[PDB]
């Protein structure tokens, strides 16, 4: 059913796009508005398969009392049926949550939804949804003639990990669209360059790969031994320096990085 | 019955995941813990110190000697006040700095 | 030597160097504890290398998705180059390789497109890195939150699959304490400011200490510095002032 | 404008007075999050055209693959910038800041 | 012929979004340097602050 307010001429209608929207009965006279119908807007929220088998879903930007209008859940399986209504039915401003328990505390996000609420797996398990938690609250004892000093100290050891190269690949392009085919490479040489264009924008990747891992990693020139005693005032570097007793350069623990990167 | 995620031709946008209001909150801690403690929050816990304590450390970090700033405080928390004000006119006018 | 060289690095953070010498066997034992948790998180079933994986699926992913675009048929009769030139002769088979040739194309010119921009995000994040071997692994950088957490002491490098870990080590201060301070101290009618420091009280008495770390002293003409009389400064607190000779 | 310093081997110039100034500065930190239902940009609600869009391949999967990792990357372009302390410090009361 | 023009103009729209979300990504990590660096401390990087 449609408000919309034409002119005694007109016949339909049209949007932004310039697609039908309404249309006029040719023989009631009345107008009547177009919509289309298959909303793919679903975002479904899942654990792992290894952990669990229930889901939640997610209606974006629809109201929690059109969601069986909006996904026409009559023509639908009984098993979708059961994600359209219920006891677990909340309204976000993402849209409406339906399959996961709206709990009062707040946590540290683990998967967004959006507009400031997240989904736990939490505990029988269940889905819960809550309002994120930005951290724990503070107060400074400030005054105008009070200070802090410390009167200990803390040696902290951190990690922070960077990617420096990827890898370096290679195309054939008559091999990939016409191979080993000469009706084919013959009617492709009528697209002039194309190729040619290919095959030097991944050589000029290929050679920049190599680039990035000298600016990195050879800014000195000259290969420095350390001394076979180890008298560091009691500092105790053997993790970190290499080990002789391999075929490698390598410490003990650049061998446990080696092994948790799967190439 | 108005589903506007249909009447676009597939074009939709997505929410951000933080609000306005929480950004609000994290901008506010940030200057409390400024104004409160200068410089400690950011490398451990927060340890409190006076305003005028703080601007002298400051003061001696660009080359100025910390009596410069004692015997100048109503000098120096005037034109402090001034220079925020200017900001707040020229924002509240027409011309538009966005 | 290298405690002569952590010594020099606690400068740099504004300690005192004889904070280090008098205690050197727990900082040398904080610093070999901190190194063996690295090591157990590691040897753990957590993988922190998720930056340099995501590098690497994400490669394997667009070559996977290449491969599979030469079983679209894009319109013609087959997708299979040979059936076509089986099955027709080369007027009308000319209209169905168009076709293929056409799609091959641009699935190509797709996946080049997206390894070039691909590649300009790993070139900015290998330039970060080598800005980080300069200044945090051959210096001592003041610039905050640059080389870790805390007031950097010095970093050490790790070689990654395509990548590279660097080992912070930083300054943490711990517990602390309440104390009341003052700006100056009038003595003479005139005022005495600190020259590196603090002047703080324990409730009965006044000393003067470095900032970063509690170390009480008499206040000296040794430690402060006069500057101006007694009126000006807000705060300004009588006591004396102990002339050393 | 033109300008000319008075170099010479035996004179300098000290300041003799200072100016406190506050000036402000501007940068984007995201962007709008977008996404598009790949098969209702091009075949909306038809049957003869979501049929023959299947001998493309997987061009719509790989559409909003690249879409839905520029919507992600947002929210963590603004987690570095404003999510940076874990502690939410209140400023007191009494605001005596000299 | 609608749906290899479209297809394309889809493709057009995405990959330019691309370059764009890659300056906003420069952008940001230049914001984020600033409030560690000038908010968190004092700095003395010449016109840094
Ligand atoms: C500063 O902290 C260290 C720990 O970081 C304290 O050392 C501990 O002292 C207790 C009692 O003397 C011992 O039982 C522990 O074994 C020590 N720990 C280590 C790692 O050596 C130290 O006492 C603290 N100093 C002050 C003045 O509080
Ligand atoms: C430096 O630390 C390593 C451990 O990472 C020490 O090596 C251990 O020494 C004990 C001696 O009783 C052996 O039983 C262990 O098997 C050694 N572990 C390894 C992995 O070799 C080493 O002794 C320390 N260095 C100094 C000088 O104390
Ligand atoms: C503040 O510090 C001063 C100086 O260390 C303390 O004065 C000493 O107090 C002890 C009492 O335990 C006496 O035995 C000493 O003779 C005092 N020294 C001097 C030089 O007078 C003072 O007690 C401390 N005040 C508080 C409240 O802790
Ligand atoms: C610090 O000591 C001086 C004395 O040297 C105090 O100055 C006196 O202040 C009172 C109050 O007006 C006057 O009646 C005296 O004439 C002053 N004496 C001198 C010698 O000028 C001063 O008040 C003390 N400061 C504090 C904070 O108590
Ligand atoms: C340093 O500059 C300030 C201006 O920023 C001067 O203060 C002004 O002095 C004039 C004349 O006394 C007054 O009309 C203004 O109202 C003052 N401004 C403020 C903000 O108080 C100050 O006098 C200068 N110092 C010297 C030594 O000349
Ligand atoms: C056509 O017939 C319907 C009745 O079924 C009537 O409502 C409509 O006005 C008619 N149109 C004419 C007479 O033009
Ligand atoms: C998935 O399986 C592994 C091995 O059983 C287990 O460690 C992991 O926690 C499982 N998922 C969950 C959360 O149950
Ligand atoms: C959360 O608290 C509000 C306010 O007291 C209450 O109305 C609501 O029922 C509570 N919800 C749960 C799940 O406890
Ligand atoms: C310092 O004093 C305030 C106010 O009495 C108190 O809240 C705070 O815990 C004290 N700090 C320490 C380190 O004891
Ligand atoms: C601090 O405030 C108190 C009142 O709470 C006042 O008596 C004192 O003079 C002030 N000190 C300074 C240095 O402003
Ligand atoms: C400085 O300049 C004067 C005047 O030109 C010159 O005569 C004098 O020798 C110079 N002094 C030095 C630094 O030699």
């Amino acid at each position: 059913e449609s408000n919309k307010k034409f002119l005694p001429f007109q016949q339909f209608g049209r949007d932004i796009a310039d697609t039908t929207d309404a249309v006029r009965d040719p023989q009631t006279l009345e107008i009547l508005d177009i919509t289309p119908c298959s909303f793919g807007g679903v975002s479904v929220i899942t654990p792992g398969t290894n952990t669990s088998n229930q889901v939640a879903v997610l209606y974006q930007d629809v109201n929690c009392t059109e969601v069986p209008v909006a996904i026409h859940a009559d023509q639908l399986t009984p098993t979708w049926r059961v994600y359209s209504t219920g006891s677990n039915v909340f309204q976000t401003r993402a849209g409406c949550l339906i399959g996961a328990e709206h709990v009062n505390n707040s946590y540290e996000c683990d998967i967004p939804i959006g507009a400031g609420i997240c989904a736990s797996y939490q505990t029988s398990q269940s889905i819960i949804a809550y309002t994120m938690s930005l951290g724990a609250e503070n107060s400074v004892a400030y005054s105008n003639n009070s200070i802090a000093i410390p009167t200990n100290f803390t040696i902290s050891v951190t990690t922070e990990i960077l990617p420096v190269s990827m890898t370096k690949t290679s195309v054939d392009c008559t091999m990939y669209i016409c191979g080993d085919s000469t009706e084919c490479s013959n009617l492709l040489l009528q697209y002039g360059s194309f190729c040619t264009q290919l095959n030097r924008a991944l050589t000029g990747i290929a050679v920049e790969q190599d680039k990035n891992t000298q600016e990195v990693f050879a800014q000195v020139k000259q290969i420095y031994k350390t001394p076979p005693i180890k008298d560091f005032g009691g500092f105790n570097f053997s993790q970190i320096l290499p080990d002789p007793s391999k075929p490698s350069k390598r410490s003990f623990i650049e061998d446990l990085l080696f092994n948790k990167v799967t190439l | 019955d108005l589903i506007c995620a249909q009447k676009f031709n597939g074009l939709t946008v997505l929410p951000p995941l933080l609000t306005d209001e929480m950004i609000a909150q994290y901008t506010s801690a940030l200057l409390a813990g400024t104004i409160t403690s200068g410089w400690t929050f950011g490398a451990g816990a927060a340890l409190q110190i006076p305003f005028a304590m703080q601007m002298a450390y400051r003061f001696n970090g660009i080359g100025v000697t910390q009596n410069v700033l004692y015997e100048n405080q109503k000098l120096i928390a005037n034109q402090f006040n001034s220079a925020i004000g200017k900001i707040q006119d020229s924002l509240s006018s027409t011309a538009s700095a966005l | 030597p290298f405690a002569m060289q952590m010594a020099y690095r606690f400068n740099g953070i504004g300690v005192t160097q004889n904070v280090l010498y008098e205690n050197q066997k727990l900082i040398a034992n904080q610093f070999n504890s901190a190194i063996g948790k690295i090591q157990d998180s590691l040897s753990s079933t957590a993988s922190a290398l998720g930056k340099l994986q995501d590098v690497v699926n994400q490669n394997a992913q667009a070559l996977n998705t290449l491969v599979k675009q030469l079983s679209s048929n894009f319109g013609a009769i087959s997708s299979v180059l040979n059936d076509i030139l089986s099955r027709l002769d080369p007027p009308e088979a000319e209209v169905q390789i168009d076709r293929l040739i056409t799609g091959r194309l641009q699935s190509l010119q797709t996946y080049v497109t997206q390894q070039l921009i691909r590649a300009a995000e790993i070139r900015a994040s290998a330039n970060l890195a080598a800005t980080k071997m300069s200044e945090c692994v051959l210096g001592q950088s003041k610039r905050v939150d640059f080389c870790g957490k805390g007031y950097h002491l010095m970093s050490f490098p790790q070689s990654a699959p395509h990548g590279v870990v660097f080992l912070h080590v930083t300054y943490v201060p711990a517990q602390e304490k309440n104390f009341t301070t003052a700006p100056a101290i009038c003595h003479d009618g005139k005022a005495h400011f600190p020259r590196e420091g603090v002047f703080v009280s324990n409730g009965t008495h006044w000393f003067v200490t470095q900032r970063n770390f509690y170390e009480p002293q008499i206040i000296t003409t040794d430690n402060t510095f006069v500057s101006g009389n007694c009126d000006v400064v807000i705060g300004i607190v009588n006591n004396t002032v102990y002339d050393p000779l």
